[PDB]
């Protein structure tokens, strides 16, 4: 069994064991790594997105591993494009992170299990400071990627 | 801001440039009026005071020249009242406005951290003068540059 809490613990060390036995899991009780019950209420942040935070060289296998999970049940399209719902980040995806992390090898890992490429990041973190700040570049992953000179 | 730099150039101007250019003005003008009181024996310009507030006009932009006629040998009255002007109004005011010229440019960065200096300490004194009342007692700069 894995509740939230299990799953967002071992995306933070980058443990592909934990979730060995996790696919069959979601298999047996048919839940969806993309359920209401697997992102956090207020934010609505995913463990591929936890696992987005939780970079070690600008590396986790948790993602592989996750993707791999979401195609098996074919959550796989809707759960690359989670989005925050906070008024903070709202809006931003994997893609938009992996970028902000100027990580050619997670863009690209994200765009080839269908990152969409559109997603509008437009919460107050991705407008002017309140000072909150800060900062925009707006929006769309090519103005980020441009306006951060990638 | 504004307000508040420029009175500390009046503050800056006027003991260091105005003490000065005030030493002299009163060195030349007691021995002016010393020596023009010696010059007339009557009529009220002869009192030291009289004579010396009769002086001091030519430096406000008020003076008479030739104000009394009951001195003797009087063309050396009027070359002791040309130089005086000479030497102490134009020379003078004219040497005031360029060395407050020179005060200005020195100071203004310099009076810029004594604007600076001078809210600190009005701050501070308030909130420890303020009673020490319930206040803010975490810094942190919102920051943005690449740099990157």
């Amino acid at each position: 069994l894995y509740d939230r809490r299990s799953i967002f613990d071992a995306v933070a060390q980058s443990n592909c064991q934990e979730l060995e036995s996790l696919l069959p899991f979601l298999q047996r009780s048919k839940k969806r790594l993309t359920d209401s019950e697997f992102k956090d209420p207020e934010t609505g942040k995913t463990c591929l997105l936890k696992a987005m935070l939780n970079l070690h060289n600008g590396q986790n296998d948790t993602i592989a591993l996750l993707l791999d999970v979401a195609r098996k049940t074919d959550s796989l399209k809707q759960f690359v494009n989670a989005s925050y719902t906070d008024s903070y980040y709202k809006g931003q995806t994997a893609l938009h992170i992996a970028i902000e992390r100027r990580n050619m090898t997670l863009v690209t890992l994200l765009v080839e299990n269908g990152a969409d490429v559109q997603a509008a990041a437009n919460g107050d973190f991705f407008k002017k400071t309140k000072g909150r700040p800060g900062f925009y570049f707006g929006e769309l992953p090519l103005s980020l990627a441009a306006c951060t000179n990638q | 801001q504004q307000m508040g730099i420029y009175a500390v150039m009046i503050e800056k101007m006027i003991l260091r440039d105005l003490c000065r250019f005030m030493f002299v003005y009163l060195v030349f003008l007691f021995g002016f009026s010393t020596a023009v009181v010696t010059l007339i024996e009557d009529g009220k310009y002869n009192s030291l005071y009289s004579t010396c507030l009769e002086l001091f006009k030519f430096t406000i932009g008020m003076g008479d020249l030739e104000f009394t006629e009951n001195y003797d040998f009087k063309a050396v009255f009027i070359i002791l009242l040309l130089a005086y002007v000479i030497l102490t109004y134009i020379l003078l005011l004219n040497m005031l406005i360029a060395l407050m010229g020179e005060t200005v440019n020195k100071i203004a960065q310099e009076s810029k951290n004594i604007w600076k200096l001078q809210r600190a300490i009005t701050i501070l004194d308030t909130e420890k003068s303020f009673l020490k009342c319930m206040r803010k007692a975490x810094x942190x700069x919102x920051x943005x540059x690449x740099x990157x």
